[PDB]
């Protein structure tokens, strides 16, 4: 079930 | 050196790649601020330039629900950008605290995001970086301003004019034009604003998995839904924006400006 979690930025393509 | 003579660092806030966020004190005025720190010894060309476009967007930007630039520092390896100070933390840390907002409650918050969105855009900045960690309360008492932050991913674009400006944001909030790798502007932002604004209303996110390609197929194919028990009491008109902003095609993506005279938001 879908979660509230930090997220960083990404600043190029990252698999 | 106006800011070594002038400002006292201590804690910091937050860390980038070349550049730290820490509060500081302009001592003889007795005033605190957010010191952004890029250390420039021997910087490249390009992150010289992403440094000057973050400047030049800043100081464009004067607006309530908009973190203020109080100056821009130049000194021998180190550019200080000195904000004012924002001591309410972040919308992210109020959500969770809260679980979720109201609809009223949601609907003031997502209203004062869309204004700062709206400013923006009619200045011809695009954000690119929309979350609630990137919007600030301007207190800990209820209702207290949101205001827009952390400017390092925001673009200059010439009017409606869109193009493939490169991968940038973050996986939760991204659009699916960037993730395609298709031209964008401005819409970007505003399908952030219906993650946002989703989190708001139920306390967690409309995109979600522990697989990141599986997690752009799902924002990709606009594969989000309305579980019971969360959504049984959301109206009707709260989904309707949320549908809008939550627009695949960004053409036919609802606007800023658009979004601030929906039901929801305007007759309230
Ligand atoms: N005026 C301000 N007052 C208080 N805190 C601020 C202010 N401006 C920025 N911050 C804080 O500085 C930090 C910014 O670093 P952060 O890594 O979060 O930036 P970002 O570009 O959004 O990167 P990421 O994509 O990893 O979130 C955050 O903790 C943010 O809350
Ligand atoms: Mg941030």
């Amino acid at each position: 079930r879908n979660k509230l979690r930090r997220q960083h930025d990404y600043d190029t393509f990252v698999d | 050196t106006r800011f070594t003579e002038e400002y006292q660092l201590f804690e910091e806030l937050g860390k980038g790649a070349f550049s730290v966020v820490r509060r500081c004190v302009k001592v003889l005025a007795g005033q605190e601020y957010a010191a952004k720190i890029i250390n420039t010894k021997k910087l490249s060309a390009r992150d010289h330039q992403k440094l000057e476009r973050e400047a030049r967007i800043c100081r464009l930007l004067k607006h309530p629900n908009i973190v203020r630039l109080h100056d821009s520092i130049s000194e021998e390896g180190h550019h200080y950008l000195i904000f004012d100070l924002v001591t309410g933390g972040e919308l992210f840390e109020d959500i969770v605290a809260r679980e979720y907002y109201s609809e009223a409650d949601a609907s003031h918050c997502i209203q004062q995001i869309l204004e700062a969105v709206l400013h923006c855009h009619q200045m011809g900045v695009v954000h690119r970086n929309l979350k609630p960690e990137n919007l600030l309360l301007a207190s800990k008492l209820k209702g207290a301003a949101v205001k827009l932050a952390d400017f390092g991913l925001a673009i200059e674009v010439e009017g409606e004019q869109q193009a493939w400006f490169g991968f940038a944001g973050t996986p939760g909030y991204l659009s699916p034009e960037v993730l395609r790798k298709d031209p964008y502007g401005k819409p970007v932002d505003l399908w952030a604003c219906g993650v946002i604004l989703y989190i708001l209303l139920v306390g967690y996110p409309p995109f979600w998995d522990e697989d990141q390609h599986r997690l752009y197929k799902q924002i990709k194919a606009g594969a989000y839904d309305f579980p019971s028990p969360e959504w049984d009491t959301v109206t009707p008109e709260a989904k309707d924006l949320i549908n809008k902003m939550l627009t695949i095609n960004p053409s036919k993506r609802i606007t800023a400006a658009e979004a601030l005279k929906h039901p929801w938001i305007s007759h309230r």
